[PDB]
This record gives structure tokens, C-alpha cells and sequence, in this order.
RNA sequence: AGUACGGCCGCAAGGUUAAAACUCAAAUGAAUUGACGGGGGCCCGCACAAGCGGUGGAGCAUGUGGUUUAAUUCGAUGCA
């Protein structure tokens, strides 16, 4: 993408909520182009998560998510033969493509049973600031934070 | 490797190898230990330990899961 | 220098609805947890608090109350 | 140089080091010497600047814009 | 102890480090902080932010003698030229002039050759 | 070859004067069209960056190299 620029691709809303948010969630942890299983596991982890926590299914995804999103991140930015790197502020969109992908690797992790329930565990502890996907981010925060020189 | 304290006499100079073996070892290692230093460099979780028989399991060595047991909100 | 042996299982140890308690107080109330391959953890407490006996009931020492354990399939302990 | 800032300033701005004192001044007696690589330099300094003359007389020309 | 009310603050800025240290009027010095001893070794001390913290920490440990007014000398040109001076206005110092004291030979010493 | 021998000069370093045999069919100067630069501008593209999924390990299918054989027919050998 030298010349170009790119706007936007429409998405189908989640059809239980018709919200943008958990239609890309979907998305990201389906494999293969099988939209209907990873569908289905989303909805037998998300369910629980009503059972757990007492919101029922927005605000309980919403706020194990809050917890896992960045906010800054670092990238290789080499002058004239350095190899130092630069933390840079995110924008509030790729917040969600990040965090969602966090739950998501470290969810293949951990191999409790099936991914219906080893995802139920990782998506509760965020809600509790206590998984592994948390830890991805602050191991991400502390490395903005050491090389905060550069800017 | 089950280890209920396996540096309470060692000196630091004979603990500094025991920090590298351990941590290169490939299997499973569970071990227990009442100092700081030590499991920073060793192990990757805890198992805090709370009242009333309930077991915490935070992820980092020790400082890093200490630091989730301060920003708990154990799931209203 | 350590004596590296065969790969373990990928399950070590598994224990669910495990509730083991001393007569008067509680060490571990309703345990479920997982341990596997290569999962380096430390128990850390305070004193007395079940962190020996823990590992009793891992290497079945002592019965748990209820709740059931499983060990893993090619250890070496 | 020196700026005693008067009493409401509230912000540095301090750009009046630049004239004078600077590392613009240090910049030559960080190293060097060699006695005429200055002679080459400042030949080469204004050689630069009259063929700069000769492009802005340049500007006798259509060019269209 | 002795509740010196004006001090002076010294930065020594350079092409590889920078060195704050506070002193009263009459150069009898009363507490210091360098980039590199802020956890800054390393290629990192010779930028500003590594300065910042330099003259934080400087703003600390002189605070037993609550120095309230305050004069900045800056020496040398470096990156933390005037990253150093806007950490002591938020450290709650009163600034009232700013000074160069930048030494500059009248065609004195030799310097060094050239580095190729 | 600005070298050898010989003069003159110098404390020395060496300076100045100054060959010949031999060997080659060229050496050289300025400019032209290209190519090339760890030279400079502007632009590009799955070239990096941001991502998804593989190869390299395992078993098998197919082709090649080598080695064997009475013959293992011939051809293709960086990108291509
Ligand atoms: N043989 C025993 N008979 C009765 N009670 C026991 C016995 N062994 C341990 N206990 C009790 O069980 C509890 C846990 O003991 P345990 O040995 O597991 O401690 P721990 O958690 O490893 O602690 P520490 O770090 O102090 O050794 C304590 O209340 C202890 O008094
Ligand atoms: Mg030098
Ligand atoms: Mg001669
Ligand atoms: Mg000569
Ligand atoms: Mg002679
Ligand atoms: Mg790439
Ligand atoms: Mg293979
Ligand atoms: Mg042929
Ligand atoms: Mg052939
Ligand atoms: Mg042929």
C-alpha cells in the first residue's frame, strides 16, 4: 500500500446481538472458513459467562476485553544501522483487533477440553485481570515504558 | 521435580547454578519456596494461596503475579 | 547437570472438585486446576497452609476428601 | 545569554541562544584543524552561494505554471 | 538542615550524558542525579526523556533543604539542553534567570584529530 | 627510470646532473552513448511493515545427483 488507501470491508452483524463486536470476534478465532463451529463455540463460551459473572452478554464480553486492550505498542524503527525500537500510540480501532487476538492465541494454550470450555477459562480470568492474555499485555506495557526514550 | 523449599541451606553460589538448572530443565517442575529472588527466575506461574482452602493461580514469576493479586476484581 | 528422561503425558496431574480439609480449618476448598508439560509452578502461601500437603495428594500420600486425581502416564518423579 | 525573564513569562522559549553562543559555535572546535580544509570549505561555502545568484537571475523564463 | 531558601542548578549536558547537580550560591554543592545512574546505561542516557528523569531525581534529595527559588546555568550542548530545565519547573522550583556558561577557547588548546 | 654508474653539494636523510641494454604496439588527453556505484532526487510492488497459512523434522508418491549394473536409453542444470 504505497499509493493506495483503503476505507473500510462491511461485516455481517453477530445475529443474537446485532452489534459489530462480537461479529469480528468470530472471525478471528474461526479457521479453515468454518463459520458455523467457531460460531457455535463463541455462543458455548460466551453462556457461561452469563452463568459466572451475572452480565448477561455484552457488558460481561465487553469487560474481560477493557482489561486485555493496549495501549501503546512498539515496532522496529532503525535509523542508519540502529536497531532500536519505538513505542507508538495505537488508534482506538486496532484496540480491539489486538485484544481480541490475545484471548484468542493464548485460548489455544492451556488445554483444559474443548475450545467451547478452554476459552470459557481464558475469557473469565480477563474478566478478573488474571489470565495469560493479560500478562501479554503487560509485558507489552513495560516494553513501551523501558524504551519511553524514543518519541 | 517436587521441591518443598530446596534452598534453605544452599549459599548463593551454589543457588546460582540451581536457578540455571532448573530453569533449562525441560520437564515439570513444581516447587515451593518462601523467598523472592529465586522464583523470578525459575517459574512462569503461582498458586497463591488464600483462606477458607481457596487457591489463587495467577500467571508471571512472583512479582508479576503478585501484581494481578493487587488488581483483582474476582468476578462480581 | 540434570538426568533428562522420556516426555511425560501432556496431562500431569488433574484434579477437579477436590475439597480436601484438616478437622478444624480448610487447606483446599473445591480445587480445579490443570498441570501440564513443560508448566513450571511455584506454590507460594502462607504458613501452614496446605503447600506439603499439597503435594501429598498429588502423589497420593493421603486420600483426598473428595473430587478424585488423576495422575499422568510416564512420570518419573 | 543570559535572560532574567522578567516577572510573568512562564515558558522558557529560550531561542536567544541561538544568536551567538550555540552548538553552532562548538561545532568547529569539537575536532578537527588541518589549517585549510577551512580554505576548501569556505571556497566551497560561497563558490555554492553566486551559482545560487545565477539560478535566481534564472527566473527569465515561461516555465508555465 | 540549614534551610537554604536560593540555589543554583547545574547542567552538564553532553554529547553523551548529562550531570544535574544543585548547589547554593556559593558552589558548595548539595545533591546530584545523572542519566545514567537513573537505570538510563547504555545508548539511551543521551536522549532527553533519559535528562528528565536526571533532573527528577535531582529535584528529590535536595528537598531537605526546601530550596524554593532557583537559578539554572546550563553548560554544554546536548540533547538534554532544555529537557532538564522543563523538569525542574514541574519539580515546583521557582526559576528566575537562565544562563550559558558554555566555555569556548579564543583559539586556545588543539582539539583532537577527526574521527573517519 | 627520474633509476644505475660517475661528478658537485650535505652531518646524515639524501638533493641536483643524468643514461643504456631489454621489452611491448601501444601509453595518453577531452568529449559521446550505455552499464555500474555500500552517490543524490521522485515513483513503484506481497519488497519490507501489519497478518493468515506452510516448507525445513516424520511416513509415502514423483523427479533429479551419486553409486551400482549387460543396460539402468537420450534430453533439461541459478532466477528462467
Ligand atoms: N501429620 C499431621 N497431623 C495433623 N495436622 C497436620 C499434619 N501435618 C500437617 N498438619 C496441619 O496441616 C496444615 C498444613 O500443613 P503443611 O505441612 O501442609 O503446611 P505448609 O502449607 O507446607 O506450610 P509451611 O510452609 O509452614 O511448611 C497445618 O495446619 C498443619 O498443622
Ligand atoms: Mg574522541
Ligand atoms: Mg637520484
Ligand atoms: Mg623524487
Ligand atoms: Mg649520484
Ligand atoms: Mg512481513
Ligand atoms: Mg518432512
Ligand atoms: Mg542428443
Ligand atoms: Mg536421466
Ligand atoms: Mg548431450
Amino acid at each position: 500500500p504505497r499509493r493506495r488507501v483503503i476505507g473500510q470491508r462491511k461485516i455481517l452483524p453477530d445475529p443474537k446481538f446485532g452489534s459489530e463486536l462480537l461479529a469480528k470476534f468470530v472471525n478471528i478465532l474461526m479457521v479453515d472458513g468454518k463459520k458455523s463451529t467457531a460460531e457455535s463455540i463463541v455462543y458455548s463460551a460466551l453462556e457461561t459467562l452469563a452463568q459466572r459473572s451475572g452480565k448477561s452478554e455484552l457488558e460481561a464480553f465487553e469487560v474481560a476485553l477493557e482489561n486485555v486492550r493496549p495501549t501503546v505498542e512498539v515496532k522496529s524503527r532503525r535509523v542508519g544501522g540502529s536497531t532500536y525500537q519505538v513505542p507508538v500510540e495505537v488508534r482506538p480501532v486496532r484496540r480491539n483487533a489486538l485484544a481480541m487476538r490475545w484471548i484468542v492465541e493464548a485460548a489455544r494454550k492451556r488445554g483444559d477440553k474443548s475450545m467451547a470450555l478452554r476459552l470459557a477459562n481464558e475469557l473469565s480470568d480477563a474478566a478478573e485481570n488474571k489470565g495469560t492474555a493479560v500478562k501479554k499485555r503487560e509485558d507489552v506495557h513495560r516494553m513501551a515504558e523501558a524504551n519511553k526514550a524514543f518519541a | 521435580l517436587i521441591l518443598d523449599q530446596p534452598t534453605n541451606d544452599l549459599d548463593v553460589e551454589t543457588l546460582e547454578l540451581l536457578e540455571e538448572l532448573i530453569d533449562s530443565y525441560q520437564g515439570t517442575v513444581l516447587l515451593v519456596s518462601h523467598d523472592r529472588q529465586f522464583v523470578d527466575n525459575t517459574v512462569t506461574e503461582c498458586w497463591i494461596f488464600e483462606g477458607g482452602g481457596k487457591i489463587g493461580r495467577y500467571v508471571g514469576g512472583y512479582h508479576d503475579a503478585r501484581g494481578q493479586q493487587e488488581q483483582y476484581v474476582a468476578l462480581k | 547437570q540434570v538426568e533428562e528422561a522420556s516426555r511425560s503425558g501432556k496431562i500431569v496431574f488433574e484434579m477437579e472438585d477436590v475439597c480436601y480439609q484438616v478437622n478444624g480449618k480448610q487447606l483446599v476448598k473445591d480445587f480445579s486446576a490443570q498441570v501440564l508439560r513443560g508448566d513450571k509452578i511455584a506454590l507460594i502461601g502462607p504458613n501452614g497452609c496446605g503447600k506439603t500437603t499439597l503435594l501429598k495428594l498429588m502423589l497420593g500420600q493421603l486420600q483426598a476428601d473428595s473430587g478424585r486425581i488423576h495422575v499422568g502416564t510416564k512420570l518419573e518423579v | 545569554i543570559k535572560v532574567r525573564e522578567n516577572e510573568p513569562f512562564d515558558v522558557a522559549l529560550r531561542r536567544f541562544k541561538r544568536s551567538c553562543e550555540k552548538a553552532g559555535v562548538l561545532a568547529e572546535v569539537r575536532r578537527r584543524e588541518f589549517y585549510e580544509k577551512p580554505t576548501t570549505e569556505r571556497k566551497r561555502a560561497k563558490a555554492s552561494a553566486v551559482k545560487r545568484h545565477a539560478k535566481k537571475l534564472a527566473r527569465e523564463n515561461a516555465r508555465r505554471t | 538542615r540549614k534551610q537554604v531558601s536560593d540555589g543554583v542548578a547545574h547542567i552538564h549536558a553532553s554529547f553523551n550524558n548529562t550531570i544535574v547537580t544543585i548547589t547554593d550560591r556559593q558552589g558548595n554543592a548539595l545533591g546530584w542525579a545523572t542519566a545514567g545512574g537513573s537505570g538510563f546505561r547504555g545508548s539511551r542516557k543521551s536522549t532527553p526523556f533519559a535528562a528528565q528523569v536526571a533532573a527528577e531525581r535531582c529535584a528529590d534529595a535536595v528537598k531537605e533543604y526546601g530550596i524554593k527559588n532557583l537559578e539554572v546555568m546550563v553548560k554544554g550542548p546536548g540533547p538534554g539542553r532544555e529537557s532538564t530545565i522543563r523538569a525542574l519547573n514541574a519539580a515546583g522550583f521557582r526559576i528566575t534567570n537562565i544562563t550559558d556558561v558554555t566555555p569556548i577557547p579564543h583559539n586556545g588548546c588543539r582539539p583532537p584529530k577527526k574521527r573517519r
